[PDB]
């Protein structure tokens, strides 16, 4: 993996995580304060990051060599350069809402939210546990025992030809398309945390495949990287259209499905679904008028089958 | 935090 | 409308912001944190003025002269003049909570939270879309943009003889109890986004004013400018009289109903109805036995007609 | 009661106060900003403080003497006395989750939580009306009024006796799991707020000790001070049993229960019943296989008589 | 933000 | 504030 940790580059990373509240500051930009906010994630995310030092005090050794906290640092220090570039070269269509600039931190806030869960879940209590890790559906948890062991990281490469001996894969253009769905923190590497998000959205395993590509790979309502702000104003155009819905991850429930529709009397809801799997949910209020049409179109896919 | 409603009717 | 906007006037805006902002810091007051909360409210609004401004860096000439921002300004200006004066000329009454002077005191931060509200509306991330703004009930829609096109702000009595045409007014005494419901910044000015909240309230557009005699005129229960936290307390001599309810407009979901009813354990909870119209959620809380006794009283409305 | 408050007792107070949060602020700590937060607790205990002072301006012979009051601030002075000793006396064992200093620290903060609560229902908006206080269920209400009239606070010894002669108390040793069990705030005092509290959990006041025998004392469900992000911590180990739960008292809907449970689907989800008692919610959700095995055992209570 | 909780049963 | 979501369906 990436080089050990040090107090150098904690230093520089907080450096940098600093130039990035300061451009996001703006007044142009006119930043709400929904989850994901960038505003109270990157100052979170050094406080667990002190959290994490303060246990570690004395064994800073250990610490800088863990494998996953040399990755996670990699990626937080990466995310954070690209956020710096992205304001430089974006000069000021940062600002026009609808360029693609501004749709491009605003994924990038999502990805700083699911790292700073990743890095809560692999190191709850400032204290490392990636080792025992618990992984929620028991078959998943059975898979990455058995392929990995109590590994915490696994470079997407070794991840994909272990899968693919359970649940092939049929095409280079299927794995891609696999991988920018489970790669929630876009580092090339697939957690124990990133799988358990992964097989808890698109159980049950046995058809997990399957499952992944009927609700997002072939539906138009699955909504790849977007937040709660981007599905209301995504439903604003379909105000008139009662029944259009879109699905997508809950950022702040990762794990859990929010599945957002316009109402016959002009509202627009999210929802996330409990007790029941994303499937059903779609069926059934399909069948109750609910949820019609996937984005607005007119046919909806057939998932009774 | 965002609003969740429970699902609906 | 009022005066062009320039600096000058929202630099003495602010200034008067924060003078209510000082009063309002009073530890006698007892203010309470919940929605609507003067305390964020005055601050957030400035936030959002700073966010305009920023976005007419430049074309400052054309925001100025903007009809609704000019109209807005006064409303803002005027409403914390009229705070100011309620303490000047209520000495130490605005401490005594149930003196009048204080029930004034949080009808204004009800109206300060419906402004910020419209100015988001109109103004949302800093840019002027009033003459885009979706009504949310497409007859309604209709009839706004025969009437006035695409404008943003029109004065009462213009409004009036307009919907007089379509959903005729019986007399002085119901257009002046019509526009205290429908004018919820109070400034003789109805706004596309002010008309948008009460025909979604009192939907279906059809049969507006008589859905708005049955549920708001000629029903106990009934609450034109109450917040969350003075139902819980008006509710609270009834605590022993399970089924007694009331509702009133949501201040932090505008355009939605919410309902304040005493449970058969001792409990006071305040729901918002979905999908589904507050006829419907009246009529099926009667005959389920939870809403049963409006504001107490021991008849409720037959609202099945 | 304890000695009367005054200025020099209130200024003693904020030290210890600010003593405990400078100690909570440890990195090593880990805390989260759930709610009981100890860093907003004793912040908000301050202002609430302030509030009364405030409106007790000039008055302050008559606050300083009332009996609550006194009771109150001696209560919240050992606590926070406590909690000094704890951290001192329990040197590094503060740090490691799951040892028992850290066990002891939740629980304080939970108590924190139930004096701030009980504190704003004794003295909503800074002025005293514990003479008022409404308790929620009606028979309740009654034997509050025929013992003890409209005092605020009475000595365990003497609420026992009371208690003792309509609800027969079996034993020294059920006595002592009800004093753990009401007094919610540990000083040896029952006050109205406390009262109210137990009759609404375990209502209905003509069975209420068989209640609170089923429901508390031989139910593995039950769980004393726990916290949500305990519950929730709790769980973990049941993650793969679906059907597994475990209750306790809300800490921020005080009077009302929360449940916590395993779901099919790999999640671990917290609920507050509405309008039924808790014995309703567990044979429901009994006979619909949400809660199934109380603590992760294999047996559940037949509460079905 | 204050509590709204799901009509009632 | 935590998460209490509507009762088990
Ligand atoms: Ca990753
Ligand atoms: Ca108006
Ligand atoms: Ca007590």
């Amino acid at each position: 993996p990436p080089g050990t940790v040090d107090k150098k580059m904690v230093e520089k990373c907080w450096k940098l995580m600093d130039k990035v509240v300061r451009l996001c500051q703006n007044p142009k930009l006119a930043l709400k304060n929904s989850p994901p906010y960038i505003l109270d994630l990157l100052p979170d995310t050094y406080q667990h990051l002190r959290t994490i030092l303060s246990r570690y005090e004395g064994k800073m050794e250990t610490l800088g060599e863990n494998e996953y906290f040399r990755v996670f640092m990699e990626n937080l220090m990466k995310k954070t350069k690209q956020t710096i570039s992205l304001f430089k070269e974006g000069k000021e269509r940062m600002y026009e809402e609808n360029s693609q600039p501004r749709r491009n931190l605003t994924k990038l806030s999502l990805i700083f939210s699911h790292m700073l869960a990743e890095l809560k879940g692999i190191f709850p209590s400032g204290l490392f546990q990636g080792d025992t890790f618990r992984i929620t559906k028991a078959d998943a948890a059975e898979f990455w025992r058995k392929a990995f062991g109590e590994k915490t990281i696994v470079p997407w490469k070794s991840f994909r030809q272990a899968l693919h001996e359970v649940h092939p894969i049929s095409s280079g253009l299927e794995a891609m398309a696999l991988k920018s769905t489970i790669d929630l923190t876009c580092n090339d590497y697939i957690s124990v945390f990133e799988f358990d998000i992964f097989t808890r959205l698109f159980q049950p395993w046995s058809s997990l495949l399957r499952n992944w590509n009927s609700l997002a790979v072939t539906h138009p309502g699955y909504m790849a990287f977007l937040t709660y702000d981007e599905v209301k104003a995504r439903l604003q155009k379909f105000i008139h259209k009662p029944g259009s819905y879109i699905f997508r991850l809950s950022c702040t429930r990762l794990g859990q499905w929010a599945i957002g529709y316009v109402t016959a009397d002009g509202n627009i809801l999210q929802t996330i679904p409990h007790n029941k799997p994303l499937f059903q949910a779609l069926i059934d209020g399909f069948r109750e008028g609910f949820y019609l049409f996937p984005d607005g179109r007119n046919q909806n896919p057939d998932l009774t089958g | 935090s965002d609003g969740y409603t429970p699902e609906p009717a």
